[PDB]
């Protein structure tokens, strides 16, 4: 709500449902399960849960940042937009996307097996793009994200994938103007959001999203196994909606598991 | 507590090296088996699964009949240790002004092989690209302090240290059994980011 | 409904006595001509009696009136951009020589309107009116009444065929049938027609979900293809055989979509929504969101289409928007709250599908449902005919399946679907015709090492074409306004236009390959994906784009990517570093033959003319009448033609003079016109002839590898 942050990444690889795919941006449950995996480590997370249940606390999936803050396309009303350009696309002209990242993919190996030749897709970004989730202003979430800058984000991350450099900055105005959370008119979900259950039922209506399907493993320490999550389908960052809704952090836990498998999904909005 | 130390060192080459590829197009003239680059840079680049790998199977040879590789280089089973405490990252050709300044039009060569038939006596030449001589890349480390960590510190560093003088002594790269690899680690010392450690006997111990 | 089916008869075998009149030179109507020739061929009497008065009769005569809206069938292609030719009335064989339309084919023909009656007189006299024979009766009629044409006597472009126009005045004829069934010449004005269509989200995503380490990658690249082909055909079929239609309320079904000609009714609105409903529930359970499909309907009138430049557009935009809204708002809140609400603890997955609802593995690891059914169906895909059984396996409908049965009896079934025999040739009761390129010759371990001459000649490659026309839906929004006052975009030539590219890419595309050692694994317009061998691909691409040419009038040209690959590199990898060949095609003005790499992007008029029959022509006959400069001279002009300073032009000149006085004397003067062809095309300031001698050099040195 009030603080974005900004990673520089220069190498990052994020999933896409393959390993073969990747994609330049991380739908903010990536980086609610990497603060709730950091804080877990240097054993933290129900500081972290307390805080987070809060309507206090708002986190935002990444959006490209070179030289300002980038917004998605609004799904609707005639790729991403930097803040200057929202009002114009709204009117709408051309606004082709520049490139921010380039996606290689890289054939691996692992030498003298038998079923061995592995493809990882990499964003590689452009030498000014950084990703920037939006965040409320907190000190637990400042000492969890200058230990991501080390632990990295994503992909493979011991093989080198997604570490950054964080660069906590103010919110430039017109930005920090068109965040609401509480909304009723022409509105814009720059998260990943998932509504409660009769409030979907007002959210489906009018509401220009996409899907998009967030699913597909637990990462744990209690197994000794791999389970499958509860395959979410929630919303897109672009989104748009009538009359601001309300989201959940969906507990998509392997049914019988120890722990919970949290799912940030509530989301932080935009007006327009 | 909890600590996240780096490892640093100028990672140099004294032969060149040969890693990568994804095998585009022959193109009858041009470079068989062109060096992994990078997109935007256009420069060589020691990636990080590379070098994670090839010190993993240094370690293997050492360490072996393991819990110590394990934690160190996770394993997909084994519930503890997933994502085993060390962070490798790729390697970036930082000198490259002192290459333009020791004065080289390209910073890969191309080298050329061949191989003669054992009955025929016939050649089958090669032109293999290698990333040139005296390049120093950008080396770093994380290793990841907790409290299960803080029981058994001290021994993962004499791992990571024995896993550097291993590559010092194996090749880190492609066709290597025949040059090409020769990797040397100068400047190789430690410090502490995030969290909060003593790295004083950590870096008398990396000499 | 036995008045809808004879409706539907007299309105399709309406104006079939224009080829009665046509062969054998009548005087009389054309109507009366054909009622008297069908009362005389087969007993139906409400059928020939609305034959006899369409100029149950009544729908027939405002139906061929709207359908509306001496010399040959022109084309489809004098209507683009200007530069007229016409057709050679014959029969469309699936296995012959194309009919390419000459410019000089405007002549009486008068005899092949002989075997055109005959064959309908043939096959057509010991025949049953029953509602299940109208599949036949418009398949048969494709292969004969095409390439004839409509309506001669006026000047006005005849390019509409006679099928179609028969097609669509039966179209037009049922559907105002429903909707004069709804309520019980101011029709015109009144909006009773309804252009429906759909859009199947998510065809060349769900082909290309294959992995570097799939078992078998290019089979299951042909069995997806054509498994998304026949579930918008099954989806087309479905819907109009739910409703109290056919097939013929229908213009083509080639990529995800599909425009219908239906009608208003207020109740094929409530079964649209309802089938549109009840397939995507379908495609819930068996795809988990992977593909969906969007169906959107304009509402119009008939005199709304006969106006023509700016209503069409507007109906096209109206059935289009709402497709549109659809696909970007997905589903209804109860399915995502059934989406969402699960208990799964599952720990395996489907290792190409990655979902998780019955897993019972094919292969090394584990595989899904519809997976096996695809491993299925990839060896079922070398039969001939495809039945529509009820829970057989690999499922293209709700209570439907689909299964490549070998000509066989004592199976459940709904529809055959032949797919390369011919539109009657091996036809049963519920059997339509379906367009497939699967061309298909040794299996595909073999086209890396029958690239040899078996003389010991040629290089271990194996090549992959990826080529499409460069503007496909640019062209169906607006390819045919372009003359005129934009006029003539009507769905008549719109849909005979999209018939002749999915005639021409899946029926076409085989018989330029009736040779030629190629697997053509999926082929549509959109896209061609041709695997083989390196020297029969690029003869391949050559020999479709001369006949593309040959065909379209040099219109809407294609742009091709040909990349060569060793032995055995997955068809994964394969399939994309070529995908990146064609796109550097489309980067430039209209289209290129991207070779090899991802330079060597020639235009195609500086390609075939200019590479592989002239400079390619000359170095295979300097190097074959000459004993002395070998491979290593040819290496050496490459290196020159690589490198290209002004320098590099003064060594050549040294090179070349200095190796001229180094002949026999005998063959001195041969390579001397050959030094000063190669100084000329190396120093030619065009810039051109410097990129195509080093790519037609490439070519001989991999012609001539041992």
């Amino acid at each position: 709500t009030y603080k974005l942050y900004i990673m520089t990444f220069q190498n990052a690889h994020f999933g896409s449902g393959t390993l073969d795919s990747s994609k330049l941006t991380f739908s903010a449950d990536r980086i609610f399960s990497a603060l709730v995996l950091e804080a877990l480590k240097m054993g933290k997370l129900d500081a972290f849960l307390a805080e987070a249940n809060q309507d206090k606390f708002t986190l935002t999936d990444a959006f490209p940042f070179q030289f300002g803050p980038f917004l998605p396309k609004p799904i609707g009303y005639p790729q991403f937009l930097a803040l200057e350009n929202v009002d114009d696309y709204l009117n709408g002209e051309l606004f082709e996307n520049e490139e921010h990242a380039v996606i290689d993919t890289v054939t691996k190996n692992q030498p003298h097996k038998d079923d061995n030749l592995y493809q990882v897709a990499t964003t590689r970004f452009s030498n000014d793009t950084s990703l920037y989730v939006i965040a409320n202003e907190s000190d637990l979430l400042n000492e969890l994200m200058s230990s991501l800058q080390y632990s990295g984000l994503g992909g493979k991350r011991s093989s080198g994938f997604g570490r950054f450099e964080l660069d906590i900055q103010n919110i430039p105005l017109e930005l920090s103007d068109r965040l609401t959370k509480n909304h009723s008119d022409k509105v814009m979900s720059l998260t990943t959001a998932l509504p409660v259950d009769a409030d979907l039922e007002e959210a489906m209506e009018d509401g220009h999203y996409l899907l998009t399907k967030s699913s597909g493993f637990a990462f744990s320490h209690a197994t000794n196994e791999n389970y499958r999550k509860q395959d979410l389908y929630k919303f897109a960052s672009g989104s748009t909606f009538s009359k601001t809704f309300e989201g959940q952090i969906v507990d998509v836990r392997p049914l019988d598991f120890p722990h919970a498998v949290l799912n940030y999904a509530k989301p932080l909005f935009f007006k327009l | 507590t909890f600590a996240k130390i780096k490892f640093s060192a100028q990672i140099r080459l004294e032969t060149g090296l040969h890693i990568g590829g994804s095998d585009a197009f022959a193109a009858i003239g041009a470079i068989n088996s062109p060096v992994i680059k990078d997109p935007i840079t256009n420069l060589p680049i020691i990636p990080g699964s590379s070098l994670k790998g090839k010190m993993r199977t240094l370690l293997a040879k050492v360490y072996n009949e393991s819990d110590i590789l394990s934690r160190l280089f996770g394993n997909s089973k084994d519930k503890r240790f997933k994502m085993g405490r060390l962070i490798f990252r790729d390697a970036f050709l930082s000198n490259a002004d002192e290459l333009d300044s020791l004065g080289v039009r390209s910073y890969t060569e191309v080298k050329f092989e061949n191989t003669i038939d054992r009955i025929t006596a016939e050649a089958n030449p090669r032109q293999i690209e290698r990333a040139i001589r005296n390049s120093t890349f950008d080396f770093e480390l994380i290793y990841e302090i907790t409290d299960e960590n803080e029981n058994q510190v001290e021994e993962d560093f004499k791992v990571i240290r024995d896993g550097l003088k291993l590559l010092e002594l194996d090749y880190l790269g492609g066709s290597g059994s025949r040059g090409y690899g020769k990797v040397a680690f100068e400047n190789l010392k430690a410090t502490t980011v995030f969290g909060n450690y003593d790295v004083k006997t950590l870096n008398e111990l990396l000499t | 409904k036995k008045e809808k089916i004879d409706l539907f008869y007299g309105a399709l075998l309406a104006d079939i006595g224009k080829v009665i009149q046509r062969a054998t030179g009548e005087r009389k109507k054309h109507a009366l001509v054909g009622a008297d020739w069908f009362d005389e061929i087969a007993d139906n009497q409400v059928i020939s009696d609305q034959i006899r008065y369409h100029m149950l009769a009544y729908i027939t005569y405002i139906a061929d009136n709207i359908a509306s809206g001496y010399t040959n069938q022109a084309d489809i292609f004098n209507v683009f951009g200007a530069q007229k030719r016409y057709f050679k009335p014959t029969v469309l064989n699936l296995k012959s020589k194309p009919n390419f339309a000459s410019a000089t084919y405007e002549p009486f023909s008068k005899g092949d309107y002989a075997a055109i009656a005959t064959r309908i007189k043939n096959e057509l006299a010991e025949f049953e009116f029953n509602q299940v024979q109208i599949d036949s009766l418009l398949n048969l009629f494709e292969a004969t009444l095409s390439f004839v044409p409509s309506s001669t006597n006026t000047k006005e472009i005849a390019d509409i065929s006679l099928a179609d126009h028969s097609r669509l005045t039966a179209a037009f004829a049922l559907a105002i049938y429903d909707y004069l069934e709804d309520k019980g010449s101011a029709f015109y004005e009144e909006e009773a027609f309804l252009l429906a269509s759909f859009d199947l989200s998510g065809i060349q995503d769900f082909i290309y979900n294959i992995n570097i380490a799939t078992n078998g990658a290019a089979k299951q690249l042909k069995a997806r293809s054509l498994y998304l082909d026949f579930m918008s055909e099954y989806i087309a079929d479905s819907l109009l055989d739910k409703l109290g239609l056919n097939r013929a309320n229908m213009l083509y079904v080639g990529g995800g979509h599909a425009y219908f000609v239906l009608a208003n009714t207020e109740k094929t609105v409530e079964t649209l929504v309802q089938f549109e409903k009840d397939f995507n529930q379908f495609l819930l359970a068996n795809f988990q969101t992977r593909l969906y499909v969007a169906f959107g309907w304009g509402s119009f009138a008939a005199k709304d289409i006969m106006n023509s430049p700016e209503s069409y557009r507007q109906v096209y935009q109206k059935a289009s928007r709402m497709i549109s809204k659809k696909k970007i708002s997905r589903y209804d809140y109860q399915t995502l709250m059934l989406l969402n609400r699960g208990g799964k603890s599952s720990e395996r997955e489907c290792e190409i599908c990655h979902s998780v609802e019955n897993l019972v593995s094919y292969h090394d690891q584990k595989v899904c449902d519809i997976c096996r059914g695809l491993y299925q169906f990839s060896k079922e895909i070398a039969h001939d005919h495809f039945i529509i059984t009820e829970n057989e396996g690999l499922p293209i409908g709700p209570n439907a399946c689909l299964k490549g049965v070998a000509f066989e009896k004592l199976s459940q079934e709904a529809f055959s679907r032949v797919y390369v025999k011919n539109d009657y040739k091996a036809g049963t009761v519920k059997a339509t015709h379906v367009f497939v390129g699967d061309y298909q010759c040794d299996e595909i371990y073999n086209y890396a090492a029958l690239s040899k001459n078996e003389n010991g000649l040629g290089i271990k490659r194996l090549a992959v074409v990826r080529l499409d026309v460069d503007d496909l839906g640019a062209a169906f929004m607006a390819g045919f306004s372009q003359q005129g006052n934009g006029q003539y975009s009507t769905l008549s030539r719109s849909a005979t236009f999209s018939r002749s590219m999915s005639l021409f890419f899946k029926v076409y595309i085989n018989q330029f390959a009736s040779d030629k050692k190629l697997s053509i694994i999926y082929a549509g317009g959109d896209d061609v994906f041709a695997i083989g061998s390196w020297q029969d691909i690029i003869a391949f691409t050559v020999e479709l784009r001369e006949n593309f040419i040959k065909w379209t009038n040099g219109k809407l040209t294609l742009s091709a990517g040909i990349g060569l690959f060793a032995d055995k590199t997955p068809i994964s990898l394969m399939a994309h570093q070529t995908g990146e060949l064609e796109e550097a095609a489309k980067g430039n003005e209209k289209d290129s033959i991207s070779l090899f790499s991802s330079d060597y992007t020639f235009k195609f008029d500086r390609f075939i003319t200019n590479v592989y029959d002239d400079k390619l022509e000359q170095i295979r006959y300097f190097f074959n009448h000459q004993d002395e400069r070998g491979k290593n001279f040819i290496y050496k002009l490459i290196e020159l033609l690589r490198n290209h300073d002004r320098m590099n032009m003064a060594r050549l000149a040294y090179y070349l003079t200095r190796l001229e006085e180094l002949t026999r004397e005998t063959d001195r003067d041969k390579f001397k016109t050959f030094k000063n062809l190669f100084y000329s095309w190396y120093t030619n300031k065009n810039d051109k002839d410097r990129k195509e001698a080093e790519l037609a050099l490439l070519l001989y040195i991999y012609e001539i590898r041992k």
